[PDB]
């Protein structure tokens, strides 16, 4: 899950 | 605190907020090379820009990701509807990439119906202020049924939306009337995604990796 | 059609009102193919009523014939799950489809796919629910539903006085909300929370037609349905 | 066209 990612960083 | 705000500086919040204007690098493979390339770079920024929207930083991180999923098209559709604005028959997807509806060949029913919405916001005289009230109601209302929280800051967006007109002038009646000439093109432009949705799952299944997340939604 | 008061827009509205219909639903026998049948041979006899309603609503007759069937083919649907949603406002759970259909979650299953739009359906008239829509604000908004899904794509000084109808229609949800002993506020957020539930019921009909144009190639139909569905 | 000619009655 990429869009996990970014609305963590 | 989204709720504590004043409608100034819910309107000074939204605007601090307001992601950059991208620029990108006609074939049939060219075109849609340049426009899922731009719109993959854009997602970035809109995440960005969706957590400083005030009230979606207290959502759970999995209704984050959904209210996402289900607006991104939407998002990028009233910005480039927005960007394209005073370009009248013209589509400003970035600042070097201006498209005309014979480009839209080579797509030509969406394109004319993202240039009738651009047409309604400049006959209207949509304010920037306006703008990113509506992206931020799109952002947390197209996917707020698949909540108590959300209602409570899409009425107080309408509260900041109603204090725009009622700063400019605009007497009770031409105030509600065009808060609902506002909220009606939200239709469209939901109409819009997903006519676009379903001509992307069929002309792509190269995309990447985030941009084809965004469409196995 | 634009000189008449609030008051006598909503009896003109409430008069025009289609009726409710049954189905040829019968309990002594359960299919998903039996059971689409149903649900398009009850959309087709009420696509009859709704052409005939939308001639009542003020400001459709005055448009050229060319525009009124393009408001339909647009939005006929939209209207048909406002009404459902309508319909089954006091039946939490539930899907009033008619009288004698009444279908719960378990039973959208039976067909494909359309359990998200069955939940869809659901979810709306839940909010319809808590927020104890009116009847008089029903028929405005479902009038909204006629004049506004089909607008954008279309000469042009009728569509300026397509605008201005919606704007009258307006005025009359904020009377009746001010009548109701509502602060300006408050009628301005259920304003716009009316309005925000057609993005919803836009969306759930873009479902419903990717849906239906799936069984007509599988052949799993009316000639009406059909022309709505080609266009 | 079945749509137009239920319009016109
Ligand atoms: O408009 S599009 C788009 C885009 C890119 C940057 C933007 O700022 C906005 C958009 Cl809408 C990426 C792919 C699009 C698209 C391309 C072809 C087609 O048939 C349909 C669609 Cl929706
Ligand atoms: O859900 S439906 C459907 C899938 C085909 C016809 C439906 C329907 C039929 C009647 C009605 O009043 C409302 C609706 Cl939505």
């Amino acid at each position: 899950k990429i869009l996990h990612r970014l609305l963590q960083d | 605190l989204a709720l504590s705000l004043t409608a100034d500086q819910m309107v000074s919040a939204l605007l601090d907020a307001e992601p950059p204007i991208l620029y990108s690098e006609f074939s049939e493979a060219s075109m849609m090379g340049l426009l899922t390339n731009l719109a993959d770079r854009e997602l970035v920024h809109m995440i960005n820009w969706a957590k400083r929207v005030p009230g979606f930083v207290d959502l759970t991180l999995h209704d984050q990701v959904h209210l996402l999923e289900c607006a991104w098209l939407e998002i990028l559709m009233i910005g480039l509807v927005w960007r394209s604005m005073e370009h009248p028959g013209k589509l400003l997807f970035a600042p070097n990439l201006l498209l005309d509806r014979n480009q839209g060949k080579c797509m030509v029913e969406i394109f004319d119906m993202l240039l009738a919405t651009s047409s309604r916001f400049r006959m209207m005289n949509l304010q920037g202020e306006e703008f990113v009230c509506l992206k931020s109601i799109i952002l947390l209302n197209s996917g707020v049924y698949t909540k108590d929280h959300i209602h409570r800051v899409l009425d107080k967006i309408t509260d900041t939306l109603i204090h725009l007109m009622a700063k400019a002038g605009l007497t009770l009646q031409q105030q509600h009337q065009r808060l609902a000439q506002l909220l009606l093109i939200l239709s469209h432009i939901r109409h819009m995604s997903n006519k676009g949705m379903e001509h992307l799952y069929s002309m792509k299944c190269p995309l990447s990796d985030l941009l084809l997340e965004m469409l196995d939604a």
